[PDB]
């Protein structure tokens, strides 16, 4: 996993020694290179995983996301030069470094062979999305949310340290090849209750979960777009890794301990989906979307089933693409009118015609349009829950429609619409702009021709 | 006879019946024209930019700035301790959810005794 | 078509790009 | 406000075609028309304030239930069969600028005079500010009505995308 | 293009039922003030029309009358086997 | 609907020709230019049904404020012939 | 009442603003100036060969265009579905699977020469 | 065999040739338009010769072209379907896509986007047929919401006008909802049995079905329009004529049917899904004419005429008729879209005039429009030995001459009626009377394209439903014994819903004065649902959100 | 589009052929 | 770059407070009222009519005829709910609840008078049509090792 | 429905159960029932390819339209006649379904004055 990590690591000279104008073309061509060899990584086995060293390891699960993040940090560059265009070289060199680093803690990361080495990666992670969301913010309304990540730290981080730390008293090991082998029965008892609190409410909170979700909102409407597309491509992916790396020894217990964490996104996720047909901002809504869809994922972990598993993976790849996508397709706008309101601009398709396609390309797929791999996870999970309980339909039923009244509702306000007639800076799609999100819609599609490669381990 | 529509939230009366403008005094008369030469200054005010060719770029509405800044209310009004709408409100929220709460659990409780005595049907069942 | 000429000029966006 | 003389007219004009639908047939048509005309002319001849405002409130409370289950609408009017139908082939004039040189090139003469267009756009705007400013009291404008331009060469104020909106059909 | 614009008093309320409206008005004692406006409504060619009944029988004579040779046909060409 | 053209001259007729059927009025009195009250002596109510006229005629509404202001052949004219942007 | 002067004044000014303005949308006879584009031959060939018409020489040209289709693409994907069909498919069990042919009296099987014996006399119906 | 596999699949993949030609390369722009009629026209043929071959051999093949995907124990394909319903439901798809192929060619010469607009009609049509085809339920549920889209966008062509985006919106949201049953299906299925092909579907012959099968209900309910989910039928009228001709009266509205009659071993045994179907449709099949009684939209009042064949279609599953349905189903397509075209060759000659009070005059200032308009009528009220006849007079046979619900025949017959009670309103404003059109006169059809589309499609109405009945070949037992009254019931209630509307609109010339009437009103305001259903569910879904 | 083949009236029967 | 006093802020108890807030949004101050102080917390906003787009007339030219909004005007904290597009209120053409009991009736009729006719259904005074081969028991796969009960209908 | 009606607006007893039926002993004073012959075997109506409902007694018939029909190709009025010998002897077993219906509508008929006159 080495062959990754140094030449990622090598973009930081090339991102600092290059040329002044040249900063932007170098680490973008090789960038683009390095996830190439990415794709090496698909040397699945039928049996057994892939195991390079004691430092880093990547099964079928760790690749897809792997290839993700390697392939999403290029298409981050793209949209970021327009607005930093202004910024001094320096600084440039600075935001850009974050992101090689950025990419550097979470390849290491899905890859990493050793659970608190994962935890000690998993913390880091967050040090250059705080930077990059703070430093380059969009917003000077001083909301003061340090509470959710105090509150992150109290009740996730913080707890997991110690039970990870008594897992390895107890177990004798942390690396997830042994504890294959060594996982015990976690008989019931009020020490092991709270041990998987411990284990799983560190990560509930990243996905996030409905009613810790305040963070996310509040998140994105800050966060520029190169900060962004990370958060919900990548960061958000995280608690899901590592939830089925680390529910591996938290049977039987989790057989009733999931009950309030299911409720809780059996039914977020049609809250969720109502308010976005109210929300007044194209991120934001965009927001408690991607709150929608990683519910669905959380319910699948927790009940652990074959397709259950198969139908997640796809859904952090499907969202991840999808939302990253949108996120650049209204940034799109944001680079015209500068701002965030959904009703300011209208009508959009009778200036911006190859946007517009992309506009309809994206929300034909948000709403799991068929065979697209975001119907094949989503439509894969919902056929699970029959088993586990037939009475789950409903609400999945609920949740797919108005998550389909509100994904077509947000193309139908904007381009769907009459121009607004004192805008005057509707200047025609740029050719990186279009690149960037058909380089996102494309590779969705692509997949859908050859399912096996994001079905999950258990394929 | 034409009995008259009972005026409901998603209803507007006719304009040709409400008894309020087939008179039009003075105090309707002062309102009228104040209104219209508050909304003509505010387009006299927005027609110099809408007909200046020097502008390009899009117009911050104040109105629009308020009403999306409205919709963003956190923490600045409310009470903790109020319990007209805390208690109830709270529960648009938590209680239905305790309600799914037993019906999922009494099915898969309900389910499983089945399993154990064979009173369910799987013969031909493994997607699971 | 119906008639000769009648050709009136189309405002488009630029297309160009 | 409208003052309720004028208030008649509303309903003289909108009643009938309420009837125009129902009268269907044209010999009916004029006939039942006749028929309501002749009812205005009962109290066309009343000049009773107190009355003529009495003599309205019950043709509304009337006109009610003989509205049309299924009234008739003009097709370009609102609510019509082409009611903005060709809003979504309607292109914004300013636009114009982001034009491609090569797209250009296609129309050299019409873009010509353009510049011209907008020159009076650009030189007579300065003027056009002052020449409210006789015609503008205080307190904010009474109305939104607007003057011409009280010399030769000038155009009235606030005029430019009325002037140059698009026509009714782009295609 | 010229479009020929022909004589307005050919519109006329004489030998159609809009006059009847101005029969009946004398009992009214009105007039209608658009008489000669909708004469073209059974005017300038729309003088016959026909009915329910006449719709259905389109052209069923040429039909009727050939439909009687077809069958017999059947006759003419079975009874000679 | 291969084309329905409009031409300010042919539009002329149009106008005038639904007061040419009128039971209120002297053809040849009537003028181009002529103001409806004054000239043709008529009254506002008179006026309405004029106004409905052109409706029928032409097919498309009219609003109530500005049909009131119609009072000259013209003003029906240049209304017509500014709403559907027709010049020639 | 109507347009007052200085509406109606406005309104000619307006008026003739938009008749002169709406005058600019038609084009010069060279405009649109569209470049030379070059020409395919044998589309010139029907350029000038078709200057003329004829009765058996129109439906030769509109033939001919109705000559494309047969091959291009009807013939050819028939050749690439059949081939990839023959080979690719039909060598696959169970990935064409046909209901077995009917049945009727009087018949005779190619294979092993096999006979469906006739059904037994009706009760001779009035036929 | 070969031959007859081999040319069944070209026409999914030669219908999409075209459409790969649009994504890619420049080298015939103005062309195009007629490009993909000529494909359509080749088609057709080749859509002909799996015709002979399967008449002869009836040779249901289900052919699996690939190993798309394997899960545990599970495998998806690309597969088709190639049995009856493909072999005899495709050619009449294109036969009518055919005619309106060629109409769409003239009437939208105003579009700029005319081909982008085919960009799309073709793109349908593939969804539709491949639909059809499908031998799973996942392939077949892409067919389900290539419908779906398909429609939002044709729905809404002109995206301005805001009846096509709450119009385009409201259907998806009914389409949605149908969906829900259907992934149900999937389910059960999945969980009780285990795959999602036919084959062993059927084989396994469940013992308690009611729960799969119920989500079929669901999924015909507003896919098909029926009541309960069926507003949006006629709101997709707000938007191109050609349009609504094929798409929302012959192609998409007969999904919500196709499923119940594509599992007809399964459904047969549980008649908890008949009565419910059957009274669905009894239910709707009036409800849709009750209300179209005195409805007065030239375009809207065709949505509802096809809405209670539509609604009457599910009593003929309803009575477990399953073959026999599926003729109702090619029967009433062809004149049901002429009737599209021909009302599109009224708004033509009137320059966008709809009401169907501003139309009449038109025997002879419109004759070939009229020569094709009391075909349709005539056929689609029943006229013996014409294209509705045929199933109208044999699907009566079974309801009242088989076990059936006392209700369930009582509106059977009442909007039977009033099925032709509505033509006579239409043909009389349409077609008698002296004109009523504006002053102005547009009237013009000597278009021969037009005239060579509707001559395409007038035929087939005629002739083609006749000759359809004689090659299919049996299986079922018709039910040609019953009482002379019940074999004629509709051959004498055919004639009372003419007479009984002639008596109903002549009286209306007399010059006497009208009287509001509140069942004239709830027939004319579409009983109310509508106009409630579609404003406290969105303010109820949308008002209690922020909460 | 032949040259306007017919000649559209005003209040009148259509100039059919 | 906006004030800090021009944006919503805590609910007004006294009239001097309402006397910015209604001036704030361009609302005369009769016509300026905001919801009822509690833990709703709607802030210093207005309460307009609950009023769809529709309803305003589209003939004025408006700077957005689209919506029917302009420019400086308030907009209903849920106007967003209220555009053309979403939940219309304009006037109706039949009483509220005739309307709605209009419903009521024609679909609350036909579901019992089903059950009505569920129990006493139509047919045709006819027998089974009767099957050889014990009622086709081996036909529908019956299993050959248990034979069935014998079926023989006789004639008649 | 004249047997509708009278079942239940008449005595419910007299009119035997449509389901149910028939519901009393086929040899109820009905003696020496010749045997319903079947032509075609379990062979024949296997290799025939008919839907169940399709096959019957009068199937044997049925056999006879198609085999004419699929010579008949590409023609379809040459195998019209063939088709009333089945629908014919389609025609009969519907009355004969009437006429099995009536000996159970008889018995209860005719039962209930012989137990009246037991009891009166
Ligand atoms: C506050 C105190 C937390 C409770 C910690 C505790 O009581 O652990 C007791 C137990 C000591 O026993 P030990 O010797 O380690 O092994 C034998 C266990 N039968 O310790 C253990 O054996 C396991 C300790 C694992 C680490 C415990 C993590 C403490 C936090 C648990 C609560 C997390 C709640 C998260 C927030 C939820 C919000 C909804
Ligand atoms: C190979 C050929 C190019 C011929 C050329 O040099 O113009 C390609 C390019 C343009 C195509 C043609 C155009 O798309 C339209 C032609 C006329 C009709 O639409 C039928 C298809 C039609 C016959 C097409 C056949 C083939 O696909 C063509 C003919
Ligand atoms: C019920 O479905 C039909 C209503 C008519 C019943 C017929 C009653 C009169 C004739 C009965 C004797 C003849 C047998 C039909």
């Amino acid at each position: 996993m080495l062959k990754y990590i140094i030449p990622t690591i090598m973009l930081m000279p090339l991102t600092w020694l290059s040329k002044n104008n040249m900063i932007w073309v170098n680490s973008t061509a090789h960038s683009l290179l390095i996830s190439f060899t990415s794709l090496l990584l698909m040397n699945q086995f039928g049996d057994n995983s892939l195991n390079f060293s004691l430092l880093f390891f990547s099964d079928s699960l760790s690749t897809p996301l792997l290839i993700l993040t390697m392939w999403l940090l290029p298409l981050m560059l793209m949209a970021s030069q327009h607005h930093l265009s202004k910024e001094n070289l320096t600084r440039k060199k600075l935001f850009i470094t974050m992101l090689i680093s950025l990419q550097l803690f979470l390849i290491m990361t899905f890859t990493a062979m050793e659970l608190i080495l994962f935890y000690i990666l998993f913390e880091a992670t967050l040090v250059p999305t705080l930077i990059i969301i703070t430093r380059w913010g969009n917003q000077t309304e001083r909301l003061n949310a340090g509470l959710y990540f105090l509150f992150y730290t109290l009740a996730g981080s913080l707890p997991l340290l110690v039970a990870l730390i008594y897992i390895q008293n107890t177990v004798g090991s942390l690396n997830f090849l042994m504890l294959q082998y060594w996982v015990q029965p976690v008989h019931n008892s009020w020490s092991n209750v709270f041990m998987w609190l411990a284990c799983m409410m560190a990560f509930m909170v990243k996905m996030p979960l409905y009613g810790l979700h305040l963070w996310l909102p509040k998140a994105h409407v800050e966060a520029p777009i190169a900060g962004s597309m990370v958060l919900a491509a990548v960061l958000l992916k995280l608690g899901g890794y590592g939830m089925l790396r680390i529910t591996l020894i938290l049977n039987p217990m989790t057989d009733f301990m999931a009950y309030p964490f299911i409720m809780l996104s059996l039914w977020g996720m049609i809250m969720t989906s109502s308010i976005c047909l109210r929300q007044t901002d194209l991120k934001s809504l965009i927001a408690y979307s991607s709150v929608s869809h990683m519910a669905l994922v959380i319910v699948a972990i927790l009940i652990q089933t074959p397709w259950s598993y198969m139908g997640a993976t796809a859904l952090m790849i499907a969202h991840g693409l999808t939302s990253s996508m949108l996120f650049c397709l209204a940034n799109s706008n944001y680079e015209r009118i500068h701002s965030r309101t959904m009703i300011l601009a209208r009508g959009l398709q009778t200036l911006l015609p190859l946007m517009a396609t992309w506009w309809l390309l994206a929300s034909l797929t948000n709403l799991a349009l068929p065979p697209t791999i975001n119907l094949i996870g989503e439509l894969f999970v919902v056929m699970s829950t029959f088993s586990w309980s037939n009475i789950t339909i409903i609400l999945m039923g609920v949740n797919m429609v108005i998550t389909a009244l509100y994904s077509l509702y947000m193309l139908i306000m904007t381009q769907r619409g009459k121009y607004t007639y004192h805008i005057n800076n509707i200047s025609p799609s740029f050719t990186r702009e279009n690149a960037l999100m058909s380089l996102h819609i494309l590779p969705l599609l692509l997949l859908t021709l050859n399912p096996k490669i994001i079905l999950g381990p258990l394929y | 006879s034409f009995p008259k529509y009972e005026a409901s939230r998603l209803s507007s009366l006719p304009t040709t019946l409400d008894p309020a403008e087939y008179d039009i005094s003075s105090e309707t008369r002062k309102a009228q024209a104040e209104r219209l030469a508050i909304r003509s200054r505010l387009k006299r005010e927005y027609q110099l930019q809408y007909y200046d060719p020097s502008r390009r770029g899009v117009i911050e509405d104040p109105a629009l700035v308020r009403w999306t800044y409205a919709r963003s209310a956190n923490i600045y009004p409310n009470f903790r301790p109020n319990t007209k709408t805390s208690l109830l409100g709270a529960l648009f929220g938590i209680g239905p959810l305790v309600f799914w709460y037993y019906v999922f659990k009494t099915d898969r409780d309900r389910k499983e005794k089945l399993i154990q005595e064979g009173k369910l049907d799987r013969t031909f069942n493994i997607s699971y | 078509s119906g008639d000769h000429g009648k050709r009136l000029f189309i405002i488009k966006p630029s297309g160009f790009y | 406000y409208l003052t309720h003389q004028q208030k008649v007219l509303r309903l003289y004009k909108r009643a009938l075609r309420h009837l125009e639908s129902w009268c269907i047939h044209r010999d009916k048509y004029r006939y039942f028309a006749c028929l309501l005309r002749a009812r205005f002319d009962e109290h066309k001849n009343e000049k009773d304030m107190v009355k003529a405002t009495q003599l309205l409130r019950e043709a509304e409370e009337e006109f009610w239930h003989g509205q049309h289950p299924q009234p008739y609408i003009f097709p370009e009017s609102p609510g019509g069969t082409s009611y903005e139908r060709y809003e979504c082939y309607k292109v914004p004039e300013w636009c114009l600028d982001d034009w491609h040189p090569s797209e250009k090139a296609m129309y050299p003469d019409y873009f010509a005079k353009r510049e011209q267009w907008k020159k009076l756009r650009r030189e007579s705007w300065e003027r056009e500010v002052k020449q409210l400013q006789e015609e503008t009291p205080v307190g904010g404008p009474r109305t939104e009505a607007l003057p011409p331009a009280r010399k030769q060469g000038d155009l009235p104020p606030l005029w430019w995308h009325i002037v140059t909106r698009p026509r009714e059909r782009p295609m | 293009s010229k479009m020929e614009l022909p004589d307005y008093k050919q519109w006329k309320i004489e030998g159609t039922p809009l006059e009847t409206v101005q029969e009946k008005l004398a009992a009214r004692g009105l007039r209608d003030p658009w008489g000669r406006n909708e004469a073209w409504r059974y005017m300038g060619g729309f003088a016959n029309n026909v009915s329910f009944v006449g719709a259905l029988l389109k052209g069923f004579k040429w039909g009727f009358a050939a439909f009687v040779v077809a069958i017999g046909a059947e006759y003419y060409l079975e009874s000679q086997k | 609907s291969d084309a329905p053209p409009l031409t300010l001259e042919g539009i002329k007729d149009r106008v005038l020709y639904v007061l040419k059927l009128y039971d209120k009025i002297d053809p040849e009195k009537l003028s181009v230019n002529s103001h409806f009250m004054k000239d043709l002596g008529l009254d506002s109510l008179d006026q309405v049904e004029i106004i409905m006229a052109m409706e029928d005629e032409f097919g498309f509404e009219i609003p109530d404020i500005d049909a009131e202001k119609l009072m000259c052949p013209q003003e029906i004219v240049d209304y017509i012939a500014d709403k559907k942007d027709v010049y020639e | 009442s109507g347009y007052t002067p200085e509406e109606k004044l406005r309104l000619q000014q307006l008026r003739e603003l938009r008749r002169r303005w709406l005058k600019d949308q038609e084009l010069s006879p060279r405009e649109p100036v569209l470049p030379p584009q070059r020409v395919s031959p044998v589309e010139r060939f029907w350029n000038k060969f078709l200057q003329d018409g004829a009765l058996w020489k129109n439906v030769i040209y509109k033939t001919y265009r109705h000559s494309i289709f047969a091959f291009t693409h009807v013939l050819i994907p028939v050749w690439i579905i059949h081939y990839y069909l023959k080979y690719h498919v039909t060598t696959k069990p169970y990935t064409i699977v046909e209901k077995k042919p009917r049945i009727f009296p009087g018949d005779t099987i190619l294979e092993t020469g096999e006979v469906i014996p006739p059904m037994k006399e009706f009760p001779d119906q009035h036929h | 065999m070969n031959m007859f596999s081999s040319l069944s699949l070209v026409t999914l993949l030669l219908l999409t040739m075209p459409i790969m030609m649009m994504s890619f390369n420049t080298y015939k722009p103005s062309n195009y338009p007629l490009y993909v009629k000529t494909a359509i026209s080749y088609a057709f043929i080749t859509s002909m010769i799996p015709t002979m071959m399967f008449i002869h051999s009836g040779q249901e093949l289900i052919i699996s072209n690939w190993h798309w995907l394997t899960i545990q124990t599970l495998k998806l394909s690309l597969s088709f379907k190639m049995d009856y319903f493909s072999m005899m439901f495709i050619p009449v798809a294109l036969f009518v896509t055919w005619s309106i192929m060629e109409f769409s060619m003239w009437y939208m010469y105003s579009d700029p986007n005319i081909n982008k607009f085919f960009k799309y009609l073709l793109l349908f049509l593939i969804t539709m047929l491949i639909l059809v085809t499908a031998n799973n339920l996942f392939q077949l549920f892409i067919g389900w919401e290539g419908v779906g889209i398909m429609s939002f966008l044709l729905i809404g062509w002109w995206y301005g006008r805001a009846d096509a985006n709450t119009a385009a919106l409201q259907a998806i949201l009914y389409n949605r909802i149908g969906d829900i049953g259907f992934i149900l299906a999937m389910a059960w299925f999945l969980t009780n049995l285990n795959t999602w092909d036919l084959q062993q579907i059927f084989m396994l012959n469940p013992s308690d079905s009611n729960m799969p099968l119920i989500g079929l209900a669901l999924a015909a309910t507003g896919k098909s329009a029926q009541f309960g989910l069926h507003p949006w039928l006629p709101s997709a009228m707000e938007g191109p004529t050609p349009v609504s001709a094929l798409l929302h009266s012959s192609t998409m509205v007969v999904a919500g049917i196709f499923l119940l009659i594509r599992f007809y071993p399964l459904t047969e045994n549980n008649k908890y899904i008949q009565s419910i179907t059957l009274c669905l449709g009894a239910i709707t099949t009036l409800f849709t004419a009750m209300c179209a009684l005195t409805q007065n939209d030239i375009k809207k009042i065709i949505a509802f005429s096809t809405s209670s064949q539509l609604g009457l279609m599910m009593v003929t599953i309803g009575i477990n008729q399953p073959y026999l349905a599926f003729l109702h189903i090619c029967t009433h397509a062809f004149f049901k879209a002429m009737l599209f075209m021909c009302s599109g060759s009224i708004i033509h000659s009137l320059n966008d005039e709809q009401d169907i009070r501003k139309m009449g005059g038109l025997f002879k200032a419109m004759p070939f429009t009229t020569t094709a308009l009391i075909v349709g009528s005539l056929a689609l009220t029943g006229m013996p030995f014409l294209t509705g006849f045929y199933s109208k007079d044999l699907i009566i046979e079974a309801a009242n001459t088989s076990y059936t619900n006392a209700w369930a025949l009582l509106m059977t017959l009442i909007a039977t009626s009033f099925t032709a009670i509505y033509s006579t309103r239409i043909i009389f404003f349409a077609l008698l009377g002296q004109p009523r059109f504006p002053t102005l006169v547009n009237i013009n059809e000597n278009n021969p394209l037009l005239i060579n589309s509707i001559k395409r499609l007038l035929i087939g109405s005629l002739f083609a439903g006749y000759i359809i009945s004689n090659n299919i070949p049996p299986t079922t037992i018709p039910q040609m014994t019953m009482p002379y009254y019940l074999k004629t019931t509709a051959l004498i209630v055919t004639i009372l819903g003419f007479i009984l509307a002639l008596e109903i609109s002549n009286m209306t010339k007399n010059l006497k004065y009208h009287y509001p009437s509140n069942a004239f009103k709830f027939s004319t305001l579409l009983g109310y649902f509508p106009t409630i259903m579609h404003r406290l569910a969105p303010y109820m879904n949308l008002s209690m959100s922020q909460k | 589009g032949g040259g306007a083949h017919i000649e559209p009236r005003y209040r009148q029967f259509p100039q059919l052929t | 770059h906006i004030t800090k006093d021009m944006l919503p802020g805590p609910y007004p108890k006294t009239p001097e407070e309402r006397a910015a807030a209604a001036k704030k949004y361009n609302m005369r101050v009769e016509d300026y009222e905001p919801y009822p102080d509690d833990g709703t917390g709607y802030g210093d906003y207005p309460k307009l009519p609950d009023r769809s787009q529709q309803e305003r007339d589209p003939w004025y030219d408006w700077d957005h005829p689209d919506l029917r909004l302009n420019w400086g005007e308030p907009m209903h904290w849920d106007l967003d709910m209220y555009i053309r597009n979403r939940v219309d209120t304009s006037p109706t053409p039949v009483n509220w609840n005739l309307m709605c009991k209009h419903l009521f009736g024609f679909v609350a009729f036909m579901l019992f008078m089903f059950w009505v006719g569920e129990t006493y259904p139509a047919y045709q005074p006819v027998g089974p049509k009767q099957y050889p081969y014990n009622n086709l028991y081996l036909e529908r796969g019956g299993d050959p090792n248990k034979e069935p009960e014998p079926v023989v209908h006789y004639e008649i | 429905g004249a047997h509708l009606a009278r079942r239940y607006l008449g005595d419910a007893s007299v009119e035997p159960d449509p389901l149910r039926m028939p519901t009393f002993p086929p040899d109820y004073g009905f003696p020496e029932r010749k045997e319903r012959e079947m032509v075609a075997t379990q062979q024949e109506m296997n290799d025939a390819q008919l839907v169940l409902q399709q096959r019957d007694y009068c199937a044997h018939y049925l056999i006879r339209f198609l085999k004419c029909k699929r010579d008949s190709f590409p023609n379809f009025l040459a195998c019209k006649h063939e088709r009333h010998d089945w629908d014919y002897c389609e025609h009969l077993d519907y009355v004969k379904r009437m006429k099995e219906f009536e000996r159970e509508r008889r018995l209860l008929q005719r039962k209930k004055r012989r137990e009246q006159r037991e009891a009166d």
